[PDB]
């Protein structure tokens, strides 16, 4: 029982987690390649 | 020899001394780590230029699991086998007992431990013998018991004892008195309390899914 | 060298563990994914509060 | 009728099969020195073959029964719904999800995306550890561990343990040849086995496997 | 070198069976160790499967970005007649031949057997001169050869240029990933890919897949 809200609700959950794990792999790229 | 996983890496401070020791440590629990002590800041404020905790201070307390007086916290820590033994005993018998009360209770009267409230406070029909007593006073009775039972339990010293009292009053034949005998008696009662407590889990996992009885439950698979 | 009651010998182990924390992260890990899970939780209420997420059994229509 | 040694019995019989590949006499169980293609020449390739036959095997006889059975099941006594292994997958889209061993009062399940995420994470973590063993005893025979696996402890006598790989690898090529007839008349009659077999001894003779020859035509 | 040697991120992680087949330690980009089924027990086949993935993965590369490409075109900015690489194929076919872009003021090309026979001179020419090695650069590698087709050349520093090939073999594993899943959706559901991706971002958890899942029943 999925209304188009909910549906369209939960990719913005989805793109939340991306956009801090690209935050997070931003952070790993660089810093261990400098350290 | 019968671990959970049977010949793989074992937890260190789980060696077989105890009676249901069979290695189970993927969280580690039990664990004999020690704790960091860090003193108090300069919480003096008559003076100018006050400081923080110190970092790497003591040898981090020696964690021990030796059994007090205060009635308040006796064993002084909870994360050790001095605490976890009694936990898991007292859990493993309060279990047995209730889930053994709520099958007789259910094969006698007809009515769940769930819905046994509901048919016992309006009147106390034990077997439908209709007691005089009433909410009220039963909750005074239970509570001031039990509380000088659970009392007396802990005004005992004796970290073997607090959970294997042993003596004269409680062991009514002395049949652990043995060596052997006791320690399979140990053994046989650790898994009969591991088995219980995760039966009554499962009853109440069974009253969460809509109602049940442990056997209105079977009511309810009867085809 | 201060005062004595009864309740001063009693309640004196909760006030006895003066520093005693824990090396490494603990459950610090835990402690986040609580707080993401709660998070998740007050945009849940907020959204369905602003009815920007509609759901079957919320009425919202002052009326029950 | 030993199975080992240079005087295992061949799969032809009396012609013991002059020129054998040579690269096999005994020293493992199922050895009939059948290698027409000869693809493992390499010993070690030879050993991911063994294993390959072996898994293979022990998937295909639980293959076999899982679609023997519920049929069995329906016809003698209960109902299932579908209880064909065709349509035992249809079964969820159904009315409202799979009602395992046809009881609408048990598992009762949706949602098979879910279901197919929790196969996923259950098959990869113990195939995970069938590999390179972990927990469970340490990794000791990728092809016969047996340490708790044989909680019966049948590996005592090695004699009838070599009887007992023999008799595995015979019934499991038995199985795994089973397993290819269901995948084949599962195109071609479109029915389940059982019926098949019903119909056969209905008609021994004229509706054997021939009147079903004139499908795939052009 | 984190990438490959003795201490490569192999194929499973911590339950990837530490102790690889003993015939590939490193030496070479993309190594993992997934040759389970050992067909590559020899020196020289390794090298051929070698020389074989790389050419598939160069074309894989290219024949994922085609086909990509004209629906993203044709939701931005422009119209191409049929837009869709499924009858993309009989567009020559359709009414006068075939218009790159759509636009009639560029090749437009017709007879379709003379193109063919064009593609198969040109081809045959050019896959003669990379097995050989002939004109624009004389043949010293079968899968590197590096020489003044490379107008830029980025094969100065040898750590950097071996995380480039690093990069194109795991783009190209995943290219031919992608042109699997091209091939087994234009089985399935017939429809373009782009076409699909705005299917299940309308109806996610009813046409994911297995809505498409009762079709090849008998
Ligand atoms: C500490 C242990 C203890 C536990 C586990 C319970 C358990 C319960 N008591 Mg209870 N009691 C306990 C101690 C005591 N009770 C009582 C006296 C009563 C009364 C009078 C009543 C209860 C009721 C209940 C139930 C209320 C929640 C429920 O319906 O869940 C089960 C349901 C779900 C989990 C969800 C099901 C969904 C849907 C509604 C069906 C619950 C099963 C009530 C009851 O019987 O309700 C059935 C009730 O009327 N108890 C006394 C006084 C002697 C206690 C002493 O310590
Ligand atoms: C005495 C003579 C003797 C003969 C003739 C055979 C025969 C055979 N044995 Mg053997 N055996 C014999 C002795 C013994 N065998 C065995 C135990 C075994 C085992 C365990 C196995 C064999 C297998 C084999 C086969 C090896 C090659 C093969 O796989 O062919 C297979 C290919 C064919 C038979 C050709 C197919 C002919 C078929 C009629 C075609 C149908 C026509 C269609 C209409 C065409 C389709 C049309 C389409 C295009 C529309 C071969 C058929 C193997 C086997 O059976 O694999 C299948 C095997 O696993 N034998 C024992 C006991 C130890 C024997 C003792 O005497
Ligand atoms: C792994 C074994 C497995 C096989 C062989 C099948 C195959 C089947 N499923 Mg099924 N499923 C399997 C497991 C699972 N299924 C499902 C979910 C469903 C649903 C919802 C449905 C099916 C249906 C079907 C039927 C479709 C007919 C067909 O496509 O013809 C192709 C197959 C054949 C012609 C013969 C089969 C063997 C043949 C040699 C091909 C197999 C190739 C490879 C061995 C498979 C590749 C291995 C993988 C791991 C890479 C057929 C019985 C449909 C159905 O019910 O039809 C009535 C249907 O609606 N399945 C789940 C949960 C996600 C599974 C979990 O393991
Ligand atoms: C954490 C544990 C872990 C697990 C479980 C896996 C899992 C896998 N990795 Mg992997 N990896 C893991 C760690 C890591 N990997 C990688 C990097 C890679 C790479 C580069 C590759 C893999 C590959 C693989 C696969 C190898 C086995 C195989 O071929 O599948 C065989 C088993 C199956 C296919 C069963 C699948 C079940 C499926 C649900 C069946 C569908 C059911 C149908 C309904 C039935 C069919 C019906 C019929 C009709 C058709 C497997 C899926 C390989 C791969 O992706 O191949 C595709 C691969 O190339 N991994 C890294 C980075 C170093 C890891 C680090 O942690
Ligand atoms: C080599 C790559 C190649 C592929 C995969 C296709 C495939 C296709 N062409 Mg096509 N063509 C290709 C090259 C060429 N075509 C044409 C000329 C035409 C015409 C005029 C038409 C097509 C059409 C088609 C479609 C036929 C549908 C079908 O048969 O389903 C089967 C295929 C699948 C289900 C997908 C693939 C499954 C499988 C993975 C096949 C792959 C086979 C091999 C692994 C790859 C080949 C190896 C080579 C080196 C031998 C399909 C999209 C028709 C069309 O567009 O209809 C709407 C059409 O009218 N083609 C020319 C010029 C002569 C080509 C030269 O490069
Ligand atoms: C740090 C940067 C940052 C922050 C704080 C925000 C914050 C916000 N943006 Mg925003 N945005 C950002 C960067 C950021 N943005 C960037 C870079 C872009 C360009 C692509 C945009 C483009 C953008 C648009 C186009 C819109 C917003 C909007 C919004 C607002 C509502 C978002 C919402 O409901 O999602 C809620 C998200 C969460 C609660 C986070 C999810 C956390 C849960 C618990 C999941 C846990 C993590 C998950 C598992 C992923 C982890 C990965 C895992 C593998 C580890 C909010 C104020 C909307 C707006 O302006 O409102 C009118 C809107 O329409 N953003
Ligand atoms: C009848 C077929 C058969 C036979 C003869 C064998 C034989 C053998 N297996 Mg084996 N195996 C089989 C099927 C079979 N397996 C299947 C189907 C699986 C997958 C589940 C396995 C998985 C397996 C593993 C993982 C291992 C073996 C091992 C062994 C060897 C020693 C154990 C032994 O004596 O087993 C004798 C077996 C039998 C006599 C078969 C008895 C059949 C009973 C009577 C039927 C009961 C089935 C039951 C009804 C199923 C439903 C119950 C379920 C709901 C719980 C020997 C080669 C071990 C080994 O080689 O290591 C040393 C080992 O580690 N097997
Ligand atoms: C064009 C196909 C092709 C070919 C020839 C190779 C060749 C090779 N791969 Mg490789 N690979 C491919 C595609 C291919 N790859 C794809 C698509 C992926 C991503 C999933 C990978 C991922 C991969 C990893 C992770 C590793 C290799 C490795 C290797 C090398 C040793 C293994 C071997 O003997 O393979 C020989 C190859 C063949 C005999 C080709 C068989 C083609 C069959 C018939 C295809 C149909 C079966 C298929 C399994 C069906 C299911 C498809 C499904 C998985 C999508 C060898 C050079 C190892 C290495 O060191 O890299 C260099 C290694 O660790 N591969
Ligand atoms: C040796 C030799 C020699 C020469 O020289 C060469 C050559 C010829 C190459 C060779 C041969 C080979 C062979 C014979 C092979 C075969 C194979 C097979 C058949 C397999 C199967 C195999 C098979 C198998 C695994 C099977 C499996 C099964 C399965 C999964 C099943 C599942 C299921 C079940 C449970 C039930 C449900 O309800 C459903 C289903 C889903 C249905
Ligand atoms: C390694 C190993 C190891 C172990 O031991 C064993 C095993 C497992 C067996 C193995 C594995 C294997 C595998 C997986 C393989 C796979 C492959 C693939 C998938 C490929 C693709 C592949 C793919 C590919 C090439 C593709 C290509 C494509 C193309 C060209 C395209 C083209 C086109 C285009 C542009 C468009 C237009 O309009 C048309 C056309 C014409 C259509």
């Amino acid at each position: 029982a999925v209304t188009p809200s909910l549906k369209n609700f939960l990719g913005s959950l989805i793109a939340g987690a991306t956009v801090l794990g690209g935050i997070a792999l931003a952070i790993t790229a660089v810093s261990k390649f400098d350290k | 020899d019968a671990l959970w996983l049977p010949n793989t890496t074992r937890p260190e401070w789980l060696d077989g001394s105890l009676p249901g020791d069979r290695g189970f440590d993927p969280l580690g629990l039990s664990k004999p780590s020690e704790f960091v002590v860090i003193g108090v800041d300069e919480n003096d404020q008559n003076a100018a230029k006050n400081n923080k905790g110190s970092v790497e201070a003591i040898v981090q307390a020696t964690p021990d699991e030796v059994s007090s007086e205060n009635r308040l916290a006796p064993y002084s820590e909870v994360f050790g086998l001095a605490r976890f033994r009694e936990c898991e005993l007292i859990h493993g018998r309060w279990a047995m007992l209730a889930c053994l009360g709520a099958l007789v209770a259910e094969a006698t009267t007809g009515v769940s431990w769930v819905e046994a409230g509901k048919v016992e406070l309006d009147g106390a029909s034990y077997a439908g013998l209709s007691l005089p007593f009433s909410i009220t006073q039963l909750i005074w009775i239970e509570v001031i018991l039990v509380g000088g039972a659970e009392f007396y339990r802990n005004s005992e010293t004796n970290p073997e004892k607090r959970c294997y009292p042993g003596g004269v009053f409680d062991p009514l034949k002395l049949a652990s008195e043995d060596e052997e005998r006791a320690f399979r008696l140990k053994t046989a009662e650790i898994k009969h309390a591991r088995l219980a407590m995760v039966s009554f889990f499962g009853y109440g996992v069974q009253a969460l899914s809509t109602g049940e009885g442990a056997l209105g439950s079977l009511a309810k698979f009867a085809d | 060298p201060g005062l004595v009651t009864p309740l001063g010998t009693l309640l004196r182990p909760l006030n006895s563990e003066a520093g005693k924390v824990l090396p490494g992260w603990g459950t610090t890990v835990l402690m986040a994914v609580f707080i993401l899970l709660f998070a998740a939780f007050l945009l849940i209420i907020l959204e369905i509060y602003n009815s920007s997420l509609i759901l079957d059994d919320v009425s919202m229509s002052w009326e029950t | 009728i030993e199975f080992y040694g240079p005087n295992r019995a061949k799969w032809l019989g009396p012609y013991s099969e002059n020129a054998t590949p040579a690269y096999l006499t005994g020293e493992f169980p199922g050895d009939y020195g059948w290698d027409t293609a000869g693809l493992s020449a390499d010993p070690e390739t030879f050993k991911r073959y063994r294993e390959l036959e072996l898994i293979h095997a022990r998937w295909a006889m639980l293959g076999a029964l899982g679609c023997i059975t519920p049929e069995l099941l329906a016809k003698s006594g209960t109902q299932f719904g579908e209880a064909v292994w065709f349509k035992a997958g249809a079964q969820i889209f159904s009315e409202g999800g799979l009602d395992y061993l046809g009881n609408p009062s048990l598992v009762h399940a949706q949602n098979i995306v879910a279901t197919l995420a929790v196969q996923v994470i259950l098959m990869g973590l113990v195939e995970g550890y069938r590999v390179n063993g972990g927990p469970a005893g340490e990794g000791l025979d990728p092809l016969y561990p047996g340490e708790s696996f044989d909680p019966l402890g049948l590996a005592d006598d090695p004699d009838t343990f070599a009887e007992l790989k023999v008799k595995e690898i015979k019934n499991g090529r038995l199985a795994m040849f089973s397993m290819f007839g269901f995948f084949v008349q599962a195109i071609v009659t479109g029915k389940g086995p059982i019926q098949n077999l019903d119909d056969h001894l209905s008609n021994p003779t004229v509706n054997n496997a021939f009147a079903f020859a004139t499908k795939f035509t052009p």
